[PDB]
RNA sequence: UGGGGUAUCGCCAAGCGGUAAGGCACCGGAUUGUGAUUCCGGCUUUCCGAGGUUCGAAUCCUCGUACCCCAGCCA
RNA sequence: GGGGGGAACCUGGGGAACUGAAACAUCUCAGUACCCAGAGGAGAGGAAAGAGAAAUCGACUCCCUGAGUAGCGGCGAGCGA
RNA sequence: GUAGGGAAACCGAGUCCGAACAGGGCGCGUCCGCGGCCGUGGACCCGAAACCGGGC
RNA sequence: UGGUGUUGGCUCUUGGUCGCGCCUGCGUAGGAUAGGUGGGAGCCUGUGAACCCCCGCCUCCGGGUGGGGGGGAGGCGCCGGUGAAAUACCACCCUGGCGCGGCUGGGGGCCUAACCCUCGGAUGGGGGGACAGCGCUUGGCGGGCAGUUUGACUGGGGCGGU
RNA sequence: GGGCCUGACUGCGAGGCCUGCAAGCCGAGCAGGGGCGAAAGCCGGGCCUAGUGAACCGGUGGUCCCGUGUGGAAGGGCCAU
């Protein structure tokens, strides 16, 4: 007997899938237990709602992030920075950065998952990153006056 | 009894005693030996099911078993309630 | 696969190692099978024929050119058969059945031939390019092959052995076979 | 009415494609008060019998015969 | 809205035996008597997943004929489109 | 009812069995009324011992 | 009482079938353990071989196969010979065999969640547990009940005889 | 007692014995294909009267036959047993 299954299960399963099993276990065992449901015609087309209700879901934040990186994966900004040679005395927390972006350029930035590590504190150019998927490694320059 | 489902019950059937050769292989024809009536049941059973928050039973046969389980679900749109199980499976068709 | 793929006749000594073994329904009840005397082949692939011309000793002036090479006579019989080391066939017709020099004495012997007033004829043929292969109570079939030189005319097997479906006396299903030997075996319908 | 099973030395009976194995039966011989049980040796061979298979077949296929079982009907 | 009742008629759910066969078990009597239920002035059934051989017909119901035909049958008694 | 033989297909005063063109086997009303007898039905009239149903 | 339904998980466990894969077959002569039959005069080694050692299984105690290491360019058939059958190696297929495999089965353990028993009233906890129970189906044991049969002649009827 | 044979026939049957019915029985001859005899002829089992069983139900052979729309089947019928 076909039916849709759940959490999933050692022996056979995995959200989604759908694999069949002897009326009974069904009966007695799975759907009683909400472990699995019946593969109804009802709930049949249904599945195909979150097959795509997330399939469709998750490629809005794959396409929010390749769309701001053909945008945003070639700009390298110009920090104004203080100090005189070596060392500054204002590392550049990331979100020092983003105030130099978010309204230096116009982009609201999620201070954290920059590939930003220990706050800076030296003249130079570097390279980060971005993102949990596919991401963006995007540059930036420490500047002086 | 009499599935509640599918409203099967039990019907009345004779049972024929025959000997002999059918003629269809050696021959010389079949005899009936003897007859009489007797009943032959809806191999009805029980079928508990959850639903809403109570219980409710079934005395269905295994033939139209598959229909309750197949009720309990048309239903989840519904505004089954009130300390009636007695009620909840009336209104569930 | 599509038909007699010869192709799959494809890697040394002269290609003439394909067979056409098959199987079918064993020796049943009394009778059985055996193939026929000498099958033409439609192809003849000139093989080392030797009918001997167990004649009186003269057919052996138009009998070592017609459909063979060298021929014996009635010395073969009981001048070189005291020996076992210097001794095919084809009977003599008439009263003669020449069981005193080829009977046991565990070779061909079966089939004989056909004109008395001289080794040959005016057309010669039908007696130099095969043979047979009777039925091994077990594993019967087993027939003669072609060359590797032809394309859809080097299946001369695909019609001779095939239609050699000549001795279904009374059994079951013939199928099981292929072809090649010193080589590999395919599968093809027929 | 189908389909099995056999019948081989004298009694019952082992039983592979290359060969006839045993006990018992009787016979000779040793021992025996006497007497079973002993202990050796044999004793007996168209293996039902007619075809074909095979280089040959008791031992494997067809066929015919006798009897043994199963199952099965009986106007 | 029901429950209860109504001479006979109706339909549905169950359902004998004497008897017959010149005894008796298939068979017959009989789906009758009779138990129960529902309906109504009637009930039933009714618009084809049909009939059956006609290049056909064209709900159902009921009467006459079809015909004691076809067939059914310890092919008996006898049952019957 | 004017057609009958034949298991039948089938032919026809014929026909069936038959190798036969021997034989032989089978080959010409209805509708009412009245009466006798017969069939199915309780079938001249009373009479069992009993069997079955549902009730008391 | 078999089968099937209500009936579900898990592991072990053997069959029977077909696939395929590797072995398998020791009369007497023959280099010996030769399965039939067909092709066949040339193949196998760097697509790393003869003696050797380790190691598994078969045994007709001689003989057989696969895996690995050493090693390094040889082997084996036509031949011949023998025998009814000859030969490498390539097939197709018999007798029995195992090995993974499809499809089916047979049993054995253990589980809970059907079902059943039950527990100061329980959406539960305990116990049995895929068995029992009940439906459909199969064959049987069955005067406990049920329908009926148990002939005629006949110096009365039975008994005897016909 | 011996030699050749198989009439221990197929088609049929005028005419009668018997006789409640159904059965039982005898039969000359004509046609077909035969046997023995030279021929006339004879032969459709047995010197002779006992050696047996209606129908129903089936089985095996045959065969012209029927064949559920038509073709073919299934299943029937006829002859034989
Ligand atoms: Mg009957
Ligand atoms: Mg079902
Ligand atoms: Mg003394
Ligand atoms: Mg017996
Ligand atoms: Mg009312
Ligand atoms: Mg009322
Ligand atoms: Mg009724
Ligand atoms: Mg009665
Ligand atoms: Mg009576
Ligand atoms: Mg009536
Ligand atoms: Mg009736
Ligand atoms: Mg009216
Ligand atoms: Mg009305
Ligand atoms: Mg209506
Ligand atoms: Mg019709
Ligand atoms: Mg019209
Ligand atoms: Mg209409
Ligand atoms: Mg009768
Ligand atoms: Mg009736
Ligand atoms: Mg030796
Ligand atoms: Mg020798
Ligand atoms: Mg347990
Ligand atoms: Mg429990
Ligand atoms: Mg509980
Ligand atoms: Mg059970
Ligand atoms: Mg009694
Ligand atoms: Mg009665
Ligand atoms: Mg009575
Ligand atoms: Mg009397
Ligand atoms: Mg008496
Ligand atoms: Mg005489
Ligand atoms: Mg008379
Ligand atoms: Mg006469
Ligand atoms: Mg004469
Ligand atoms: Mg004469
Ligand atoms: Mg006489
Ligand atoms: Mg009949
Ligand atoms: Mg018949
Ligand atoms: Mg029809
Ligand atoms: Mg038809």
């Amino acid at each position: 007997m076909k039916v849709i299954l759940l959490e999933p299960l050692e022996n056979l399963g995995d959200v989604g899938q759908v694999v069949d099993v002897k009326p009974g276990y069904a009966r007695n065992y799975l759907l009683p237990r909400g472990l699995a449901v019946l593969a109804t015609e009802s709930n049949l087309k249904a599945l195909e709602a979150r097959i795509r209700a997330q399939a469709k879901r998750l490629a809005e934040r794959k396409a929010e992030a390749e769309r701001l990186k053909e945008i945003l994966e070639n700009l390298t900004l110009t920090i104004p920075v203080r100090a005189g040679e070596t060392k500054i005395y204002g590392s550049v927390t990331a979100k020092d950065i983003a105030e130099a972006l978010s309204r230096q350029h116009g982009v609201t930035i999620d201070p954290k998952r920059l590939a930003l590590e220990k706050p800076i504190k030296e003249l130079g150019e570097y390279v980060l990153t971005y993102k949990p998927h596919p991401e963006v490694p995007i540059q930036l320059k420490v500047s002086v006056v | 009894k009499v599935c509640e489902i599918s409203g099967k019950r039990p019907i009345v059937a004779n049972s024929i005693q025959r000997r002999g050769k059918a003629k269809r292989e050696g021959g010389v024809g079949k005899k009936t030996t003897g007859i009489s009536k007797r009943r032959q049941y809806p191999n009805l059973q029980k079928v508990r099911v959850r639903v809403a928050g109570q219980e409710i039973t079934f005395r269905v046969a295994a033939s139209h078993i598959p229909k309750v389980y197949e009720l309990v679900e048309r239903a989840k749109g519904l505004k089954l309630e009130g300390l009636s199980p007695k009620e909840i499976k009336k209104e569930l068709l | 696969k599509v038909y007699t793929i010869d192709e799959a006749a494809r890697t040394a000594k002269f290609d003439e190692t394909v067979e056409v073994h098959a199987k079918l329904g064993i020796d049943p009840r009394r009778s059985d099978q055996n193939v026929r005397g000498t099958v033409s082949l439609p192809h003849g692939l000139g093989k080392q024929v030797r009918v001997l011309a167990i004649a009186k000793g003269e057919k052996i002036k138009e009998a070592e050119e017609a459909g063979a090479d060298y021929v014996g006579g009635e010395e073969i019989i009981q001048k070189i058969l005291d020996g076992w080391m210097d001794f095919v066939m084809g009977a003599v017709g008439s009263k003669l059945g020449r069981i005193l020099g080829p009977r046991g004495l565990n070779p061909k012997a079966g089939t004989v031939g056909f004109n008395i007033g001289e080794i040959i004829r005016e057309i010669k043929a039908g007696r130099i390019e095969f043979r047979n292969d009777k039925t091994g109570a077990i594993h019967a079939p087993v027939g003669k092959a072609s060359f590797p030189p032809e394309k859809l005319a080097d299946n001369i097997r695909a019609f001779i052995r095939a239609l050699e479906a000549h001795k279904p006396e009374g059994a079951k299903g013939t199928f099981l076979r292929s072809v090649y030997v010193t080589t590999t075996m395919g599968p093809s319908v027929r």
